[PDB]
């Protein structure tokens, strides 16, 4: 994405929300160049707080 | 209200612009037939049972590399060449040269294996060494011609390694042309872009 | 007054597309074997291609006769610098699209108003379908009509450099293609592929039927992968040539991904802004017919 | 030496045909090829 | 765009004329200077070409 | 050096040039030498390439790294900022005269 930096990277279910609304109303403009990726994936959890004490 | 004519100011521009082009015209031409390539003094180590005057195990200093190869490798935007280091794979040199466009690799620390050492012979990838006191402490070998007690030292070219369709004039017909002149200085080439004026 | 036996004008020795290289003259098939490529990890995925618009431009009344064929090639693979061409007599084509017209399309690449004496021309019936598809190329620079000069190129790279193992899935890894060269190279193939008689090909695509279309696409999927390669180096970002010991390679930066300005400058063929709209209008129109 | 030598000795011999070392014009100094649209100067088909 | 390469500061059209001129300067018939001359005594004459 | 690589750097711009040679045209003709072995410095070789001249390029490297020492010295009161800029018109002019 560093070398590319021109397409917005939606994440499967993130892309479907546009598909659910594009059929709800035809004739509406969206960014044409799109990439869909499922591989995130998963890992460790971490922990923190920014409070006092 | 008076409105000035466009023709009188438009004529001044095309005149000052035409003078500039024919001004530096002869200057840029000699700097094109030349600029083909030069210098970079490297030595090729003749390995094996002395069955060659040119083997392929060549190397230069980190000093010579800092004033000839480094500047040009920044005009053409490339990732710098990877370090051999030691225990490196005989394809890591290949993996680097792919995106580098020019055969070159940096330094040697812990003596490399005789699998990567062979690779450097055919591809002509030159290894820049920070030191020059001794070299065969950093190669594992079958023991032939290695013992530092000579290597036929000559000169390289910027005309060979580093070819770009533009900026380095690479036509061998003119490489043949360039290999004839009686070794120009800075004053010889200056009077050359001077006689061509009048 | 040549005719086609449903073999098509391409099943003929009258006009055949051959590149010259290697000290002798060779067919496109022999050339492409030299193009070897790797991967650089930016996934170039196949999008959908939007259908063209039916409206045909009007061939504004014109006396004399223009070389309709000339411009088709003189824009796509034109080597010598071509200036703005968004304007021009580029749609006289549509004057062949109507049923009974007298205007005929000769061999060599001209469009006569009236068939004249001693001039061999394509068959008046099969040149009709070629027009009802390509005369549509007249409006190539009309705003609200022009194609998109980005996504089609994804389609292009999956063609000349896509191993079938990939196209059957619709996705492939961006490639960097390098073959072995000689002197002029890239510029030499252009001065060469220009004079090819492109009309002798395109006519066949819109006529020949399923029997002789499956067989046509099999013998000519290479004449297409030739005028598609040159058309591609007019886009690639770099042309830097790697060096072996005595050998020279013409690494091409990123085939199939479209930038906006030529890597060639001096080394290869070059496009212009007015031509970027044109190549997208051709590449889009032709793919639906082919694929 | 003598590389720029198109042809030689333009006289016919006393009794025999060809006067020894006699060169005939090259078959290319006498060929007009039509120009291409992009290309400029090319020879004849030969076949 | 223009600040990418220099083109040796030469013109675009004038750079293409260089390509055709670089063929004239290397033709086998124009190179008329010769190197090396072997000295030997064999006094016997026919004029010849070479 | 331990904690001043910044100084042990420019403290290398005094490095000797060329090669040392064992003069033979004196020992072969039996000229009296007060040293056991006849030796000398050269002291800067000659031209090796076509248009390189490494001796001129070595000086160019000195000018390059010696410029940063001047183009870093954080000064105050302005009058040195006046001479801090007009010194490169002497620092670069001199290197062109050298070539």
């Amino acid at each position: 994405m560093y070398n590319d930096s021109r397409t917005l990277y939606m994440t499967q279910r993130h892309q479907e929300l546009l598909l659910a609304q594009i059929t709800a109303d035809p004739n509406i403009l969206l960014y044409p160049y799109t990439y869909i990726f499922t591989t995130i994936p998963t890992s460790m959890n971490y922990i923190s707080n920014t409070g006092q004490g | 209200i008076v409105y000035p004519d466009p023709s009188t100011t438009l004529s001044q521009s095309l005149s000052v612009a035409q003078v500039l082009s024919k001004l530096t015209l002869p200057d840029a031409f000699i700097n094109m037939i030349l600029s083909g390539g030069d210098s970079v003094v490297m030595r090729t180590y003749q390995t094996e049972a002395d069955d060659d005057l040119d083997e392929g195990i060549r190397m230069t200093t980190y000093d010579q590399y800092l004033s000839h190869i480094r500047e040009r490798l920044h005009i053409t935007n490339v990732p710098d060449p990877i370090y051999i280091t030691g225990a490196s794979t005989p394809d890591q040199i290949a993996a680097s040269v792919q995106a580098t466009h020019v055969a070159v690799v940096l330094y040697q620390s812990g003596v490399i294996n005789g699998s990567a050492s062979t690779y450097l012979r055919e591809n002509e990838v030159l290894v820049v060494m920070p030191d020059y006191y001794d070299v065969v402490s950093r190669f594992a070998n079958a023991n032939l011609q290695m013992n530092n007690n000579r290597y036929h030292e000559s000169v390289l070219e910027i005309a060979d390694i580093f070819d770009q369709a533009d900026f380095i004039q690479t036509s061998d017909a003119v490489r043949q042309l360039r290999a004839l002149m009686p070794t120009l200085s800075t004053s010889q080439i200056r009077h050359a872009i001077e006689r061509i004026a009048q | 007054m040549l005719q086609q036996p449903t073999g098509g004008y391409t099943t003929l020795e009258q006009f055949a597309f051959t590149i010259r290289n290697d000290g002798t003259n060779a067919t496109p098939t022999q050339f492409l074997q030299l193009l070897s490529y790797e991967a650089t990890e930016n996934e170039l995925v196949k999008k959908t291609i939007p259908t063209p618009e039916t409206h045909l431009p009007s061939a504004r009344n014109v006396p004399g006769n223009v070389y309709i064929e000339d411009a088709i090639t003189q824009a796509l693979f034109g080597i010598s610098a071509q200036n703005v061409n968004a304007h021009g007599y580029f749609s006289r084509l549509s004057a062949l699209a109507l049923p009974n017209t007298s205007a005929r399309l000769g061999l060599d690449g001209v469009i006569y108003n009236s068939e004249t004496i001693n001039i061999p021309f394509y068959d008046p019936a099969a040149v009709a379908n070629f027009a009802a598809t390509y005369a549509k190329l007249g409006n190539a620079s009309t705003p609200r009509y022009r194609a998109d000069m980005i996504d089609i190129y994804a389609h292009v790279g999956l063609e000349l450099a896509g191993t079938d193992a990939e196209r059957a899935a619709g996705v492939m890894p961006v490639k960097r293609a390098k073959f072995d060269s000689w002197e002029g190279s890239l510029i030499s193939l252009s001065r060469d592929v220009v004079n090819w008689k492109i009309l002798a090909f395109l006519i066949d695509l819109c006529s020949l039927e399923g029997e002789a279309l499956r067989a046509f696409k099999t013998r000519n999927r290479d004449v297409f992968r030739m005028m598609l390669f040159i058309m591609s180096t007019a886009v690639a970002a770099n042309v830097v040539n790697r060096k072996v010991t005595k050998r020279v390679d013409r690494v091409l930066e990123y085939i199939g991904v479209n930038s906006m300005r030529t890597a060639g400058r001096t080394a290869t063929i070059t496009y212009d802004l007015s031509r970027h709209e044109f190549a997208a209008k051709f590449l889009q129109l032709t793919f639906t017919r082919w694929n | 030496i003598s590389v720029a030598r198109s042809m030689r000795a333009i006289v016919n011999h006393n009794e025999v045909d060809r006067p020894r070392g006699a060169v005939a014009p090259s078959s290319y100094e006498m060929d007009t090829g039509t120009l291409s649209r992009n290309g400029d100067l090319l020879y004849s088909p030969v076949a | 765009e223009a600040f990418r390469w220099s083109r040796y500061f030469l013109d675009e059209l004038r750079l293409r004329r260089l390509s055709v001129g670089l063929r004239l300067i290397t033709n086998p018939r124009i190179a008329r200077r010769f190197d090396g001359v072997r000295i030997m005594y064999l006094t016997d004459d026919d004029p010849d070409p070479d | 050096l331990a904690g001043a690589n910044t100084i042990i750097a420019i403290m290398r711009l005094f490095t000797p040039q060329g090669f040392l040679r064992t003069d033979d045209l004196a020992i072969a003709a039996n000229f009296p030498r007060a040293s056991r072995n006849p030796q000398t410095y050269i002291p800067y070789t000659n031209q090796r390439g076509t248009v390189t001249n490494e001796f001129a390029s070595r000086f160019r490297t000195i000018v390059a790294t010696l410029a940063n020492v001047v183009n870093e010295r954080a000064v105050q009161d302005d009058m040195q900022k006046a001479t801090r800029s007009c010194t490169k018109q002497w620092l670069r002019h001199l290197e062109t005269q050298f070539d």
